């Protein structure tokens, strides 16, 4: 209907409308749907959270500086605090999810900059120490944005993650991250990215409080830039919504 | 400009004389040090032959009031690369007029005397020169930054095929990983 | 079989198949005809030697160890992983999930070791390569009851014949081998990172059946893997920076490209 | 039975009979030609048609 | 298809796309086509240059000052250097051509100005001396823009052309030049002019290295104007493409 | 029609008639025609030079002495000066051609002599120095006839071609050159040779200003001989015409 | 199957199938019957063992190199060209363009080298012949990562068995291999002359897998080429003067024929 | 399928079955008999008939 600048994604109670943007990028060509019986490995009865764990959970906003390295938020561990998603993953052994990762950032028409919004499934990060693994408090968020750096993280005995924008903390060239579903938030025109992740794993259902199946990375390829004066604080706000959640094996609260 | 995020951005600025060169690199993927670590080039280093067209999408990531036109030209090997826009015109070019749809695809067609070409350097076959020139200088109003950026993207066409597999040179090891 | 070009001609209508935002995460398909005019060209080129399987189905050496026939290490041991050779590893790490059968071929070659032993004469060493499934028994001394191969597969190969070959089917707890695992094995998120039990096909031990010559002989078992019946899902960036560890993705930061001169130079340094 | 299929020609026929009990011991499926780039390329919800601009 | 801001003219190898502009102005109502046998005066066999002498030859750019007089480029003598058009006119006695004269000039939305883009067939220029004819090196370009002046060219014995914007160097009021096919490049909105000239002459085919059948004139009616600062160099770039070229009488290289 | 002494080859503007001669020798059995789509490796649009690059370009005449070694003219490099053939090969990366090589030599009926007119495709010449390659100014003509010699070219560090009539400068016996399409110009009767070369190469189209696909060699097997007096200057004039020319990849002027 | 003669008899009419100018570049076909009279003779002779393929399809040795199993050159290297043996080369150079598949057979034979080393006993050397496609990696030290044969083909052959054989298909950038190239690779017409990239199937390296005996052993890899599925176009003179270089047609002038006595002598000198 | 063809006799039958995936690994085409000397011999435009002189 008319212009494609408009979009409106209603999931449950919360709606995200955007005045101006572009197309929604759908997964690898699959939209998250429930797991059928010919893939169901669980023998127990699953719950149906429906609309009450499919609302757009608005994670922490982070401020984009004129020159800023980039950010990443793990996916089952950014929602391990918010709402009933954070409950269910803890009371249930197995969980299965899809996402609507919607990154929204506005800017004036005198500002320029360009974010790459990718969603890397299975981002296994390296480490500054070449024989130690990361910690679980540097590697993961807490719904907070972890940010990289533009200089190598110095080696020692530290278990801090290796964080360099250009290697993406994985040891792959940053410019090749575009294979994975993504979109760009070029501030010239297009002010949001919508990436619909379908459930991707080697097993049909997996624990979410020990395994992080998706990692969102928002990397500015063209630094934010403008003239003197104006506004100097253009945040990037992430709204993520679980989609087609399904759990099994009703244990008890844990870690 | 090969250890930061400065590598991927192509500096564009308003210069009063038009006919200045924006960038220039040969088309010779899997050998050229511009496409040696790209996604297309890295798949290409496992093959000895390649054939097909290649798409170079240039995306203007300037201000939203900045304008400019660029003459994106591909000049086949027959001489040693243009040094003026007036020479670049003669090739296969595409004048990109900016203003909404912030990308324009210059498609490089297959011009070769053979049905394949080497990925590794050779001089029986070569791939010519890809250059960009200002067609009409970047006009930027007040309060808008006068230095913009362009991004170059490399992709393969649907008339693309690779033949004869070999193994990469860009990976190495000494002793086994303990 | 690839696509073909067709005649076009001039274009002056509002079509502009060139101009289109690539900001939407959509990689547009543009043919020669769109930026110029190109007549009908038939292409008979074939995009076969580029299939997922044919790419991965090439035997690559994953490892090799040495074992004296008379001394200390009379047996070698290897936990099966393709993560010991850079070459094969980088090909597998071009996909997040892969599923395949393996063909294990062992190229065992013997070399005499310098010694002052008198009248060294070999009587055709016979080698035993034994596969021990994950959670099997573990031999120590080379005479242990373990080597009876009660249920454990083994190839017995007399030297000077076609190298031993055996197949292994797809053995994984899951439904695909994970080449990248983000997660721990422990619920408290400590210990090993991405050392998941899905790509751990037990151990493979090898030893000399006989006592060979009077003198010492050292043999070198070279292991070859060849992926048959491959299905690969989720493509991903090839590794850039060099590998550092055989179970981690640890790396030292390095260049984004190979450097050259200016932005307008036409020759690589 | 004997499966007869054309040799991969550029621009004929070979008997092949599986001889092993398992189907994980059959020769590789080197011939298996399919292409479907509507996945990673153009993953968008509503396909952009090449005759107008993607955005309004 | 959708907005009329877009246009795309593909002739041979080079394409000119423009994001924003208006309609193409087609000749007097005729689009250049090959000369039929009922007009063919030549008895010899003509060549067909096709795509290799139908690409958009980008002539010299000229810089529009805040106040600038105007410019003109003769048509068969701006292309007498570039590509194979410059060859063919010299090896062939007779030639017949149409054109796609596309004048492109961009500006920001804080700039104003307005060019008149006319194509005067048979522009016979006067002279400063009222009894001498022009020279062939002042009158013609060399693919370079010749510019007028706002004050009368002083008389003497000089053979320099009479150049005054308001008389157009022809002795006709400048405001009446709009009869001829044209377009305006009002910088407010509309950033190119496309004028499709069909072959216009009294004879069916004529030598091009002695006769100039069309003269493009680009005259700013509203001077370029803006505020202090910003950019101060808005060039005007001309891209001309021969269309339906046809030659005859294969002589030898000449003048 | 009547006698076979007559022949008349009209290509474009120039006609070559001959009062007396013999049959035209057609290639290997193929007459040059345009390359079809099932051989077209180029993806670009080719030009059609037609009649304007299919005229008989009359190369340099050379004088046959009483005893003279022989001559050779490379084929794409004897026409790299004359007419539009010399232009097109320089503006275009790829080119495809056939030829009508017509060697004409007249003599009186009191003169005797006999030329062998062969056209050797891919004549790769040796060198006087047994470890150096030829130069590009001794090996090639300039539309001029290069002549051999009857004594070995002395070795040194020179890059001059090895030129001996009897080895043909290739290291093959001269008497076996007749496999290739040819004809004889026996002065007793038969005063021209017409050899129609079709395009012969391993690739469908190739650059012509770096590769010479044909080499015409005119070797006198029976020296010119006569009595004292009469005329003493019987030239051999070569008229070559491109046939079914086709180019692609419209670059710019080069070497 | 060749043609047959048929009865003729006297001829007194204006036919003269003999007299005809050969100045027209037309090689006339004259039978026995034209110059005499010959009755009907049936010929069952067969012109098969003269076909283009059968002529060229014979295995010819193109080269052989030597490599010590313990010392310096532990590997040999060869840029594939048929231009190293006079015999095969002259057959190929009878055609301007040829197209074919290759069968590479390697006949590796080992010879013990004289030494004062004590108790030299071999344990069946295994040789590796590896094909490196053009623009591949190049091994240096014999232990380099390059020899992992990650994608590069290799034949592993244990000594004392049928010699290794492998096929190569037609690999050429063009549509035929050029046996004579007149032109340069450089647009300025300098450098190499006729060193075109169409007959350059990379390199072939070979080495000892094992450490063999305690003493030194030198092995000799002999390379055999056999053209299958041959198609040959444009015939040309066979080479007269002897070859001088493996990439040029350089020669020293020599005789046009072997000499004899007079023009009317009936016996060769 | 099995291709049966006569052995090259002077004046019978052999089964041959291609066993490899590629068609560049099949045995040579030793039998492939054709002759057509109207090429290099007599390449003239208008064929000279053997009953009169070529020239007038
Ligand atoms: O290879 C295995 O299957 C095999 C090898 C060792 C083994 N471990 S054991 O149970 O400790 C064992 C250890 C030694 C012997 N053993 C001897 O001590 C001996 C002395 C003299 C002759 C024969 C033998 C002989 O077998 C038998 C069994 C079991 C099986
Ligand atoms: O043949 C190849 O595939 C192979 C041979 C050498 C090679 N190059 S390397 O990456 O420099 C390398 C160099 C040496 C070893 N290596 C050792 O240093 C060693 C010591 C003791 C036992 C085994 C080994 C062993 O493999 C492993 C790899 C790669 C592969």
């Amino acid at each position: 209907g008319y212009s494609d600048r408009a979009r409106s994604i209603t999931l449950g109670n919360s709606t995200i409308t955007t005045q101006e943007c572009a197309n929604v990028v759908v997964g690898y060509g699959v939209w998250p749907d429930y797991l059928k019986d010919s893939e169901a490995t669980a023998e127990d009865q699953p719950t149906q959270p429906d609309v009450a764990t499919c609302r757009f959970y608005t994670l922490d906003s982070v401020q984009w500086q004129k020159t800023s390295p980039g950010w990443w938020w793990k996916l089952p561990d950014a929602l391990s605090n918010l709402g009933l998603f954070g409950q269910n993953m803890q009371y249930h052994y197995l969980g299965r999810t899809g996402y609507t990762v919607h990154v929204q950032c506005n800017a004036s028409k005198f500002h320029q900059g360009c974010l790459l919004v990718v969603c890397v499934p299975e981002a296994e990060m390296g480490c500054a120490t070449l024989d130690n693994t990361p910690s679980s408090a540097e590697l993961l968020g807490g719904d907070t944005a972890k940010e990289f750096a533009d200089k190598p993280v110095a080696s020692g005995s530290n278990k801090l993650v290796q964080r360099v924008v250009y290697n993406a903390g994985m040891g792959v060239g940053v410019g090749n991250l575009t294979i994975f579903p993504h979109q760009w938030i070029n501030l010239r025109t297009n002010n949001s990215a919508t990436i619909v992740m379908p459930y991707t794993n080697s097993v049909p259902m997996d624990n979410m409080f020990r395994h992080n199946n998706v990692t969102l990375m928002v990397i500015p390829f063209v630094p934010l830039d403008y003239c003197p004066g104006s506004t100097t604080y253009v945040p990037i706000t992430v709204t993520i919504a679980p989609m087609c959640a399904e759990y099994n094996g009703l244990r008890l609260a844990g870690h | 400009k090969v250890n930061s995020m400065e590598a991927y951005q192509i500096p564009v600025r308003s210069n009063e004389g038009s006919g200045t060169q924006v960038f220039g690199f040969p088309l010779q993927p899997g050998y050229s040090s511009v496409f040696s670590r790209t996604l297309l080039g890295e798949i290409l280093n496992y093959y000895t032959h390649w054939s097909g067209s290649i798409k170079l999408t240039f995306m203007f990531c300037g201000s939203a009031m900045a304008t400019g036109k660029f003459l994106l030209a591909y000049s086949p090997p027959g001489a040693g690369a243009p040094t003026k826009r007036v020479d670049a015109m003669l090739g296969t070019h595409v004048i990109w007029d900016v203003g909404l749809q912030s990308s324009c695809v210059l498609c490089i067609p297959w011009i070769s005397q053979t049905h394949y070409r080497f990925v590794a350097s050779d001089e029986y076959t070569a791939g010519g020169f890809i250059t960009c020139w200002y067609q009409t200088n970047i006009v930027v109003p007040a309060d808008a930054q006068s230095s913009c950026y362009i991004m170059c993207f490399v992709s393969a066409c649907n008339d693309f095929s690779v033949r004869l597999l070999k193994d990469t040179p860009f990976i190495s090891q000494q002793n086994f990983f303990q | 079989r690839v696509a073909d070009t067709v005649g076009t001609g001039p274009t002056n209508s509002e079509a502009i198949p060139a101009l289109t935002a690539a900001e939407t995460g959509h990689t547009s398909q543009v043919v020669p005809g769109d930026t110029m005019q190109t007549r009908h060209v038939k292409n008979y080129h074939s995009r076969s030697e580029s299939t997922i399987e044919n790419f991965l189905c090439r035997s690559a050496c994953v490892y090799f160890t040495e074992y004296k026939n008379s001394g200390a290490k009379r047996y070698a041991e290897w936990v099966l992983t393709p993560r010991q050779a850079a070459q094969l590893r980088r090909k597998l790490e071009f996909f997040t999930y892969v599923r395949f059968d393996l063909e294990l071929t062992f190229v065992i070659t013997s070399t005499q070791q310098p010694s002052t032993t008198q009248n060294q004469d070999a009587q055709i060493l016979t080698h035993q390569i034994m596969y021990v499934p994950p959670g099997g028994p573990v031999p120590d001394k080379v005479d242990s009851y373990v080597w009876q191969t009660s249920t454990n597969p083994s190839v017995f190969w007399t030297e000077g014949n076609a190298p031993p070959r055996m197949s292994i089917p797809f053995l994984s707890i899951g439904n695909a081998y994970s080449n990248f695992y983000d997660g721990w094995s422990e619920f408290s998120r400590n210990g090993v990172y991405g050392i998941n039990t899905l790509n751990n096909m037990g151990t493979l031990y090898a030893r000399h059946v006989n006592a060979g010559s009077t003198g010492p002989i050292k043999s070198t078992i070279r292991i070859y893997f060849k992926p048959k019946h491959v299905k690969a899902w989720i493509p991903r960036p090839p590794r850039l920076c060099q590998y550092e560890k055989a179970k981690n993705v640890n790396f030292q930061p390095s260049g984004v490209t190979t450097t050259r001169q200016s932005i307008t130079t036409m020759t690589n340094t | 039975g004997a499966q007869v299929s054309t040799q991969k020609t550029g621009a004929i026929h070979y008997t092949n009979i599986n001889y092993y009990k398992d189907a994980a011991s059959n020769s590789a499926n080197r011939q298996d030609f399919t292409q479907d780039p509507g996945k990673f390329t153009e993953p968008v919800k509503d396909i952009m048609i090449k005759s107008l601009p993607a955005l309004n």
